[PDB]
């Protein structure tokens, strides 16, 4: 079974779409990512089930580094393919069935939210949820998302998956939370005059 | 079977001169307000039935406290209610601006004209001889006007004394255990601080009047013109009167319960003893030597006294020569 | 032998709750009004203090878990409820905010509601001020009302030093490195409606 | 091959100084990107993405282009002819040329203009509308190679229409290219059914000529109701297409008078086909289109050989536009 089916069928690897092989095999694609990943070439064969060479036929310590840059290069397709009419129409499947989970905000009544970078480059910050609903960004519920590289998704996918379809964009927060003691709303010189006990403190 | 009646010397039936809807609490109907127009800012401080805090009202962008009473019964809620309207307009009572309460919670809140807190860490070191002339004459206009509305505050202390030292303001608050005056009529001994407890309180004489509020009041002056709070430091009910028979003797303490024919309780026989009678002058000492005077003296010793008819009424109280310093000027 | 209170406390989902105080619970006054909101109020309040005593015996163990709850709401607002709660909170025993310009700011337990049955327990963040429903779902159960509306308000109010400083970063949305003119979401929102 | 050369302006890019052709050599000014912000979403498909976006500065209507990673010739070429053209008669005004810090990829910002659904127009479209937005892009064409740039890549989706103001803008000049007399040039251009005989048959020398082909093709398909005229499916079968219709007569005569090698490929699925009538073209639902001066200039357009075809000002003498001419 294709290694790309492999690696979206994993634990903590939810936020995946399945890459169309067109696209990877296509070299225009994936201009400039050969000098951003190691093992560019032995890396590509193992993405496209291409057999390696007959070698790695005893060497678990370097299979082990081509699977981290195989991974690594994956990753940094989706990122692209993600922004293309097919990788969108992907992601918009698995967002009306709420893979990437719902907005932890009470008032956007558990909106489905989108997978977001908040850096494009890779090893800077982890993978973050964007919430159309509300418009801001959160950290994954699970542990199992924390090990996922942001860079991975891109920085504008989610605001390029709404200039593409401009119909998905759920209505603003119909309710808003006003906090209330013994019935009392709390006025707003009152934490200002909170916040600087804590300053002057 | 025993105790002997007692009637109060001033005001003694302008209660039963009144109409029914003036001292019938219970009869009161509350008219709310809306308490969307105040909006909590800060907490200033708390109580065993209340909680206090500083509001804004919305409406006119003015500042209020806020009172949220915490439950309690619906009569003592109802009493200070009515108390406080009677009062309302009256010399040093604070005044009742608004009663709110929340349709979720069911709690009722009291809404008051905003007074300015000075608090005593700074007003003590402060406080000077014709300081305390002025603004103990001002609880005395405060008290001497609820006396002859037919109402005793029942907590005199300075927590429920609010001084505005900036512009001399003083204001009689908290009047959670006030109560209507009727002539002849028994009442609980379990009403002030323990600090500012009267003798009768203490013996479980139920009768009491106006006098009451005197006792305390002194408890406050010798607090103040000796510089020692509280002056009557007692760590329980039985101790405190120990404390009043050490410093008034115990042989005019003898003479009021025989007066009056209160009996004491089994425990108190033997640890009352035997004092005489300490002048006032013992407890003068240089740091309050300039808030004391003969006038201070003769003042304080015909408020704190055993027999609550022999006390200082509200009235006779401010035409001491003690005051005459400050009356008009 | 192991107290009820520390019992219910110490049960899994029920990470929320402290240890109510028995001397607060001894103290008829504090407990005024829950004698006509919860059923078998007497034999209820026994088996919280663990005192002496049919499928009555599971009523009065829901009566008792209502009735403790309702103690805790008011409980946690006097200042020997906060000092108890700060502790939990000093140690993140509530969790800490989902928003990622937070940095992870501990929480305080909130309910939306403070009748019974209306809303399950929420999660208040002091830095951003809004209301988070709990990650975990253990807590997905607990009851907002045995919480109080004004716990957290309360708190601050009682200990201002605690209110964090305001984010000092913002999520800035950016494709291709451009900015998204705000014009242009009033412009996605028709086309949704005019759909 | 026989070697060949353009008409008009043959050698206005040679009198020219070197820094005007050589855009390999030209210095990208760079703006400030914070000054343009994104609204809606416009095209896609191509070597870029274009937008709808707003300039916060003066608060103004721009349109942003961001290209994707080609090469840096292209950038630089595209860039050049964009700025070279610059004012000229409804040529694409180029703004400011933006990059991404982070990204490194570059955009273009173009002066907004407001265009309309080829959709929600072609049904409205009149006789007279042809008539006057075909010599708005003649006007386009005429200054272009004037200057010495040819198009290579004139169709419906690179002409932009407003037809509120009458108003049309000739836009995407990513394939355009300078004109030097003699030069050899790639074939892989105007996108297939777009594209001249000489593409096809893989002459490499060509001129402006090509434009006026595709220009054809762009008649043939409003005034048929036809979009497009000759659907070819690939490359071989796009000069059958062509072949059906003209005539493998005439086809030919142009192999042999410039001694262009046909792919083996060609040598039976070409066939035998004769000129057909552009009257055959025309029924019940376009009739409203056609006219005789209509036909002439198309057929005057749409040959093989490339040196027989109308140039640009040629093109804008013909009796089409007549009526059209009104100052
Ligand atoms: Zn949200
Ligand atoms: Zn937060």
């Amino acid at each position: 079974v294709s290694w790309i089916s492999w690696f979206c069928g994993l634990r903590g690897n939810e936020f995946f779409c399945e890459v169309d092989e067109d696209y990877i095999q296509d070299k225009f694609n994936l201009t400039g990512l050969n000098e951003q990943v190691p093992h560019y070439r032995q890396a590509l064969d193992m993405i496209l089930d291409l057999e390696p060479d007959e070698e790695l036929e005893d060497n678990p310590n370097q299979s082990d580094l081509i699977e981290q840059a195989a991974e690594m290069l994956y990753g940094l397709i989706h990122a692209r393919y993600i922004l293309t009419n097919r990788g969108i129409a992907q992601m918009l499947e698995k967002y009306q069935q709420g893979d990437f989970g719902y907005c932890p905000r009470v008032y956007c009544e558990n909106q489905p939210m989108l997978p977001i970078g908040l850096s494009d480059i890779p090893g800077e910050a982890m993978v973050k949820l964007y919430c159309p609903k509300c418009m801001d960004v959160y950290t994954p519920k699970s542990s199992r998302h924390h090990h996922t590289d942001g860079a991975y998704f891109g920085t504008g996918f989610p605001h390029m998956l709404f200039m593409v379809h401009p119909e998905y964009r759920p209505k603003r927060p119909a309710n808003q939370f006003v906090p209330r003691l013994y019935g009392f709303k709390i006025h707003p010189m009152a934490y200002q005059l909170q916040l600087q006990a804590a300053s002057n403190f | 079977s025993g105790p002997v009646p007692s009637r109060a010397r001033v005001y003694t039936d302008v209660n039963t001169h009144r109409p029914r809807e003036y001292w019938d609490y219970e009869s009161h109907v509350v008219e709310w307000g809306n308490q969307d127009d105040y909006q909590l800012v800060r907490k200033l401080g708390r109580g065993k039935y209340s909680e206090v805090f500083e509001a804004i009202n919305i409406t006119n962008n003015e500042k209020v406290v806020v009172k949220i009473l915490k439950p309690v019964k619906k009569k003592k809620i109802k009493r200070e209610i009515k108390i406080l309207e009677n009062l309302r307009g009256g010399p040093n009572i604070i005044t009742l601006a608004d009663i709110v309460k929340d349709p979720v919670s069911r709690t009722p809140a009291l809404v008051f004209e905003h007074v300015n807190n000075t608090d005593e860490k700074q007003l003590y070191q402060t406080l000077t001889d014709y300081d305390i002339r002025f603004y103990m004459y001002e609880i005395l206009k405060a008290l001497d006007y609820c006396h002859s509305m037919g109402i005793m505050h029942r907590d005199v202390k300075p927590h429920n004394v609010m001084i505005d030292h900036e512009h001399r303001k003083l204001r009689l608050i908290d009047w959670g255990l006030a109560e209507f005056y009727h002539p002849g009529q028994e009442y609980n001994v379990r009403v002030a601080s323990r600090y500012f407890k009267g003798p009768e309180l203490l013996v479980d004489y139920q009768m009491y009047d106006y006098s009451l509020d005197m006792w305390s009041l002194g408890c406050m002056l010798a607090s103040m013109i000796f510089r020692k709070e509280p002056f009557f430091h007692g760590h329980d009910n039985y101790d405190q009167l120990v404390r009043i028979a050490k410093v008034l003797g115990t042989e005019d303490l003898y003479d009021y319960i025989d007066k009056y024919n209160i009996e004491l309780d089994p425990r108190f026989n033997d640890i009352l003893g035997r004092h005489s009678r300490k002048r006032w002058e013992r407890f003068v000492h240089s740091e309050n030597q300039h808030l004391v005077s003969p006038e201070a003296l003769d003042f304080l010793d015909k408020l704190l006294r055993y027999d609550h008819q022999s006390r200082l009424t509200a009235r006779e109280a401010m035409e001491h020569p003690y005051f005459y310093t400050v009356v008009k000027d």
